RNA sequence: UUUGAUGGUAGUAUCUAGGACUACCAUGGUUGCAACGGGUAACGGGGAAUCAGGGUUCGAUUCCGGAGAGGGAGCCUGAGAAACGGCUACCACAUCUAAGGAAGGCAGCAGGCGCGUAAAUUACCCACUCCCAGCUCGGGGAGGUAGUGACGAAAAAUAACAAUACAGGACUCAUAUCCGAGGCCCUGUAAUUGGAAUGAGUACACUUUAAAUCCUUUAACAAGGACCAAUUGGAGGGCAAGUCUGGUGCCAGCAGCCGCGGUAAUUCCAGCUCCAAUAGCGUAUAUUAAAGUUGUUGCGGUUAAAACGUUCGUAGUUGAACU
C-alpha cells in the first residue's frame, strides 16, 4: 500500500534563502530594442568561433 | 487507388468520406456525445469542485516518486476524480475541504506522462490563485 | 486675439430664412476659443446684431491652432425664436424650465392612473 | 453593432517562433530605425504581402483586359504618391522586387533624421511625441506617419513649439526658476 | 390508409384554393437517387474562423425571416392578434386576507436569488436616427448618453542629447598571431556632476454636449532615478538562449513528448546571468492549418492497417468507331 507524504516542502526548509536585494530598472522596450543592437554590433570579432556558443561564460 | 472516376458519381464520393469519416480517430471523438457521458467535465474547459482526499500517486517506473495527487468531487455532476499539484509546497497550502478550481493536464483529455490516470489539474484553491500563493503573491485565508 | 474667422460652404435659404456657413477660426497663440466673442466680431462679419448669431458647434484640429465649426444666422430676432431647436437657446441663456425630473415625472403619469376624473388625492398628502 | 472593430488586423506573428536566421535579419531593422518593438516590423510585411498578392492575381490575366490595368494603376498610384517606388519603376514586376527595407524609411520619424535635426534616430522618437514637430501645418505625435511624396518639401518644426522660444523651454524657466529655492 | 392516407365527386367551412372539413365512389400515394423512424449539445439564411488551391469548423449574437412570452388550451374587440407589459380556465408555482375573498407572470430596461468554468449601473435625457397620436409643440429605459469593462481592433509612457571618470575595436603610425603616440568613424559602466527637452499627472478658463464627463485645445505647476521604479514565461533537445554558484540526494520535485534527479544535477530548488515576445504574455478546452494522417484536386491495400473463398447478378457507375 501507500507509506506516507509527509516528505513535502523537503526542499523549501533546506534551502539557505539568498537573496537580490538590488538590480537596477534597466532600458524597457523602445530602448531595450537599441541596447541589443549593439550587443549583435559592439565588437564583432569576426572569426570562426570552432564550435562555440553566443552567450556563454566561455 | 480505387475511387469511380466517372462522370456522375457525386453520390458515391459523398457517401464513401461521410462513411470513411468514421474510421478517424479525431473525427469520432468530437461527433458521438461523450464530451458529456464520459467526460468528468462538462464538455468545458475548467470545472470546480471540493476534495476529499489527498493521496500519493506511485509514478511510472523508471522514475520513481510518490506524486502526491488530490481525489476531488467536482459539483456539476457529482463526479469524483483526481487531480494534480504542481510546484512543491502545495499540500501545505491546501488545508483539506476547501473549494477548489481544477483544470486540464495539457493531451485533450488522456493521461500525460509518468503519473498513470491522472488527467486533471489544480488552478485555484479557495479563490486565491494557487500559482501565485505558491510564489507568495497571494496568501491562503486562515478563515 | 482677432481670432480670424474665415467662412467657407456658404449658402443662404429662405425657406427658413437662415445663412447656413461653416467657419474656419484660427488658434494662434493662447487656447480654443469661446462662443461669445465670436458672436460680436461675426457681427462684423455682416453685422447681423450678434444676439442672432447662434455659432454653435465646433471642434479643434489636432495640434493647436485651428477650428471649423459651424454657425447658421438667423435674419431677424424671432426667426431666431421660431424653427430652433429649443436646447440651442439653453446655451445662448434665456431658458431653464420644469426639474421633472424625467424619473419622477414618469411615475407621476402612473401614480395618478389609480385615481377618477377628480383627482381627489393629488390634494391632500403629496 | 456593426461590425464595429472592422479588423483589417496588422501585427502577424510569425509562423516558427525561434528560428535565429530570421529572427537576427528584423533585428538590425530596429537598429537603422530606432523602432519600439517587432510588431512594426512585421506590421510592414504584413502591408506588403497583400499589395503583393494584388500584383500577383493581376499578374495572372492578360493585357489588354481591363480587369487587371484598372486595379493596377491604382495600385502603383499610391506607391508613388507616397513615393517609396518611384516613377521610372511604373508597372506590375517593380512592386514584387519591393522588400521592406525601404518602406521602412518613407516613415517620418526617418525623414527627421534625413534632415539634419534630428541628430539621432533614437532622438527622433522623443522630438515627435514631444510635440515638437510639424508637416506642412499640421503638429503630428507618431513615429509611423508614412510621408507622401509631395508632402517631403515641407516637413518643418512646428513654431507652437517652444522652439524657437514660445513659453521656450519649460525648462528654460526652470533654468531661472531653481535660483530663487 | 380503422380514426384522410392518394385521387374523383358534390358539398360545407374560410378572406380564398385545397381531404381543410363531410358524404359517396376509386385504390391509390412515398421507397436503395435512402422513403419511414431515431438522434441533434438544430432556430434557417446573410455571414464568421482558418488555408496556395481544394476545404473544414462555427453561426445564442445588433440585418432579413420564423418562433415564443411559467406550462397548454380558448377567445373578445379590432383592417390587422389565437395578442399574454388583453382576457378566460386548467396545471405548476407563488401573493394578500379581518378566512368572506382579491390579484400575479422581467425570454422589455435596470436589479436580486439560483445554477454555474462563464457575463456590467436598481445612472441620464428624447438633442440624434426614426416610429406613433386629434398629430410643427405630446410620448417613446425604441434611441442617444455617462458609470463597469485586458472579449476583441487601432495609434503608442517607460527616456533623449552630450561631457570627463574608467574603458573597446578601428583609423594614422612606431610596428605586424609581440608593442607606443593622436586611445578611437567606438561604446559601455558610472546614486561621477552639470545641462536640454518634455506628456504622465495637475489646474484657471475654454471647447464639448440635451446637460455633462473624457479626448483634442489649455494660463499657472510638474524628472535625476533612490524614482513617474514592466512584467509574463523559459535557459538538455525539439526551440533562441550560463557545461555559473550554493542547496538537496530515484528524495523533493521538474518535463506537452524525448527525457531529468540515486551527496560534481548543463533539466530540480535558489542566488548571478541570459534569451524570446512585450503592456503584455503564460495555462486549460474547442477548432482550423500543420495533415501528401480522410486524399475531388491528392493516400494506401504482395510483406507495414487493407482485394470479399468463389463466380453470377439487379439497382448504380461507365460505356468502340461513324454524320
Amino acid at each position: 500500500v501507500h507509506g506516507s507524504l509527509a516528505r513535502a516542502g523537503k526542499v523549501k526548509g533546506q534551502t539557505p534563502k539568498v537573496e537580490k536585494q538590488e538590480k537596477k530598472k534597466k532600458k524597457t522596450g523602445r530602448a531595450k530594442r537599441r541596447i541589443q543592437y549593439n550587443r549583435r554590433f559592439v565588437n564583432f570579432v569576426q572569426g570562426f568561433g570552432r564550435r562555440r556558443g553566443p552567450n556563454a561564460n566561455s | 487507388m480505387g475511387k469511380p472516376r466517372g462522370l456522375r458519381t457525386a453520390r458515391k464520393h459523398v457517401n464513401h468520406r461521410r462513411d470513411q469519416r468514421w474510421a478517424d480517430k479525431d473525427y469520432k471523438k468530437a461527433h458521438l456525445g461523450t464530451r458529456w457521458k464520459a467526460n468528468p467535465f462538462g464538455g468545458a474547459s475548467h470545472a470546480k469542485g471540493i476534495v476529499l482526499e489527498k493521496v500519493g500517486v506511485e509514478a511510472k517506473q523508471p522514475n520513481s516518486a510518490i506524486r502526491k495527487c488530490v481525489r476531488v468531487q467536482l459539483i456539476k455532476n457529482g463526479k469524483k476524480i483526481t487531480a494534480f499539484v504542481p510546484r512543491d509546497g502545495s499540500l501545505n497550502y491546501i488545508e483539506e475541504n476547501d473549494e477548489v478550481l481544477v483544470a486540464g493536464f495539457g493531451r485533450k483529455g488522456h493521461a500525460v506522462g509518468d503519473i498513470p490516470g491522472v488527467r486533471f489539474k489544480v488552478v485555484k484553491v479557495a479563490n486565491v490563485s494557487l500559482l501565485a500563493l505558491y510564489k507568495e503573491k497571494k496568501e491562503r485565508p486562515r478563515s | 486675439t482677432t481670432a480670424t474667422i474665415r467662412t467657407r460652404k456658404f449658402m443662404t435659404n429662405r425657406l427658413l430664412a437662415r445663412k447656413q456657413m461653416v467657419c474656419d477660426v484660427l488658434h494662434p497663440g493662447l487656447s480654443s476659443v469661446n462662443k461669445t466673442e465670436i458672436r460680436e466680431k461675426l457681427a462684423a462679419m455682416y453685422k447681423v446684431t450678434p444676439d442672432v448669431v447662434f455659432a454653435f458647434g465646433f471642434r479643434t484640429n489636432f495640434g493647436g491652432g485651428r477650428s471649423t465649426g459651424f454657425a447658421l444666422i438667423y435674419d431677424t430676432l424671432d426667426f431666431a425664436k421660431k424653427f430652433e431647436p429649443k436646447y440651442r437657446l439653453a446655451r445662448h441663456g434665456l431658458f431653464e424650465q420644469k426639474k421633472q425630473t424625467r424619473k419622477q415625472r414618469k411615475e407621476r403619469r402612473n401614480r395618478m392612473k389609480k385615481v377618477r376624473g377628480t383627482a381627489k388625492a393629488k390634494i391632500g398628502t403629496g | 453593432g456593426r461590425i464595429p472593430s472592422v479588423f483589417s488586423k496588422t501585427y502577424v506573428t510569425p509562423r516558427r517562433p525561434y528560428e535565429k536566421a530570421r529572427l537576427d535579419q528584423e533585428l538590425k531593422i530596429i537598429g537603422e530605425y530606432g523602432l519600439r518593438n517587432k510588431r512594426e516590423v512585421w506590421r510592414v510585411k504584413y502591408a506588403l504581402a497583400k499589395i503583393r498578392k494584388a500584383a500577383r492575381e493581376l499578374l495572372t490575366l492578360d493585357e489588354k483586359d481591363e480587369k487587371r490595368l484598372f486595379q493596377g494603376n491604382a495600385l502603383l498610384r499610391r506607391l508613388v504618391r507616397i513615393g517609396v517606388l518611384d516613377e521610372s519603376r511604373m508597372k506590375l514586376d517593380y512592386v514584387l522586387g519591393l522588400k521592406i527595407e525601404d518602406f521602412l524609411e518613407r516613415r517620418l520619424q526617418t525623414q527627421v533624421f534625413k534632415l539634419g535635426l534630428a541628430k539621432s534616430i533614437h532622438h527622433a522618437r522623443v522630438l515627435i511625441r514631444q510635440r515638437h514637430i510639424r508637416v506642412r501645418k499640421q503638429v503630428v505625435n507618431i513615429p509611423s506617419f508614412v510621408v507622401r511624396l509631395d508632402s517631403q518639401k515641407h516637413i518643418d518644426f512646428s513654431l507652437k513649439s517652444p522652439f524657437g522660444g514660445g513659453r521656450p523651454g519649460r525648462v528654460k524657466r526652470k533654468n531661472l526658476k531653481k535660483n530663487q529655492g
